[PDB]
């Protein structure tokens, strides 16, 4: 899931 | 009956703000409940058994049905399955599969191409230890600034790693390889004697 700490940081 | 189970597994996961996914935080718990990191290839094989369309969430039906594939109403039995699953990706057809999924998982929904940066650790990724020339090809795109990567480069690729060799002799300067796999080679040659 590599977005996922982008997507975490963002929301 | 057994959907029982399931159900309640579900509700851990489910988006508050859509009960219909299981979002970010989701995402990040079920990870942290399988104690895997979760930009992993372990994750990445659950993500294509679930044949999920988009990284970083899971549908309500993804979740379901792929569990369900896998006969798991817990999370336990799930990791007891990874190994299995894990192994499975040596049938070369198999294999194929879940790279080709990788490319569809990994970009945005309604745009044609890949994006460098994603593409590249996605590359890590699946085709670590598979690619001779992995390290180089990656460092070529960054150098040349190509922006975005088509899924007919992306699943050739895999071909190419297949049968190149060391020397990369046994290439036909002719090929039916797409442009962007050629550019490579055309760069690298040099680079290799
Ligand atoms: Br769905």
């Amino acid at each position: 899931m590599i977005k996922l700490f982008s997507l975490k940081q963002q929301k | 009956g057994s959907k029982k189970k399931l159900e309640r597994l579900y509700g851990r996961y489910k988006d508050p703000q859509d009960e219909n996914k299981i979002g970010v935080d989701g995402i990040q718990q079920f990870c942290d409940d399988l104690s895997l990191d979760p930009a992993s290839i372990s994750v990445l094989v659950i993500a294509w058994k679930f044949r999920a369309a988009t990284q970083c969430e899971f549908s309500r039906k993804e979740f379901l049905d792929g569990m369900t594939e896998l006969g798991c109403d817990s999370m336990e039995k799930l990791k007891a399955l990874l190994p299995r699953l894990e192994q499975e990706l040596k049938d070369t057809a198999k294999f194929k599969d879940f790279y080709q999924f990788t490319f569809t998982f990994a970009k945005n929904p309604g745009q044609k191409g890949l994006d460098l940066e994603m593409a590249v650790a996605y590359w890590k990724l699946v085709l670590s230890g598979r690619f001779k020339f992995l390290d180089l090809w990656n460092t070529f795109l960054m150098e040349h600034h190509k922006r975005s990567i088509p899924r007919d480069t992306w699943n050739l690729l895999l071909d190419f790693g297949n049968m190149i060799a060391d020397d990369m002799s046994n290439y036909d300067e002719e090929g039916a390889w797409p442009v962007l796999i050629d550019d490579f080679v055309e760069y690298a040659r040099p680079v290799v004697t």
